[PDB]
């Protein structure tokens, strides 16, 4: 990685939900649910090199 | 309706809704862009002129954290984590190596 | 939480139960819960291994 870098749902400049976004993602983080939906959607093929 | 969607930031939002309480109208962004200060005279494109106008209320998407884009809007705090990476094709060939034994 | 700090500059590691009684700032740096465990100590092929 070239940097270290990170998503995060934006709010428009002080918005009262992004004290409320954000206890609901280290909410769903603790419970693997942000896992969870990762491994649902980038898996796909699960190519090998097999050969 | 919201069920023409689908993928992560979708199923996202609806944990988002489920914990917190809120009904949500998923509109596609017109510009096409995200967020991009024109040098020329200073403005903003995409989403993130469409939470400086108060167009928007969320901007679930994969709007990156970067230092310019924070001074304007706020973001929440980071639901994946990543950074800038090389992409480039596998090399198709193999060492032919004559002197292998 | 009793206003006798005003930075907590230190491994606090960002979880839910921490977020809802102080405010963070936004990462510094990232990182996971991990095992630690001891090298095997190898193989030491003798030389007479033949
Ligand atoms: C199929 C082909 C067969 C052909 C020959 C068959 C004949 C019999 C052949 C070999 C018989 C050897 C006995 C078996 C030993 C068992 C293993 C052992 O103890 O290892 C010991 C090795 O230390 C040695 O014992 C080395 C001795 C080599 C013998 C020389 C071969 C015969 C010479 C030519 C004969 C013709 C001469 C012409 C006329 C004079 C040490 O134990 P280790 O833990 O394994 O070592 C690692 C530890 N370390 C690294 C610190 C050391
Ligand atoms: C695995 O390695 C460890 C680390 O060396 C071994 O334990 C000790 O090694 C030190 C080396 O400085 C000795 O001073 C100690 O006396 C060792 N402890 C003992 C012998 O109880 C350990 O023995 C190794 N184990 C295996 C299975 O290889
Ligand atoms: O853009 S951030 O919010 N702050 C900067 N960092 C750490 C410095 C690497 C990180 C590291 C991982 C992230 F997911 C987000 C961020």
């Amino acid at each position: 990685l070239i940097d270290s870098k990170g998503y995060g749902v934006g709010t428009p400049m002080g918005s009262p939900y992004r004290d409320k976004i954000t206890i609901a993602i280290l909410q769903l983080q603790e419970e693997g649910k942000l896992h969870m939906m990762k491994e649902k959607w980038w898996r796909g093929n699960g190519c090998p090199e097999e050969e | 309706g919201n069920d023409r969607f689908e993928g992560y930031c979708i199923d996202l939002l609806r944990e988002l809704s489920t914990i917190l309480g809120f009904t949500y109208e998923i509109r596609l962004v017109e510009d096409g862009k995200y967020g991009a200060q024109d040098d020329v005279n200073g403005q903003w494109n995409g989403m993130v002129r469409e939470l400086i106008d108060h167009k928007a209320d969320l901007a679930v998407a994969p709007l990156a954290i970067t230092y310019v884009r924070e001074k304007v809007i706020d973001f929440s705090k980071p639901f994946m984590t990543l950074g800038i990476s090389i992409l480039y094709r596998k090399p198709n060939g193999t060492n032919p190596g004559v002197f292998s034994f």
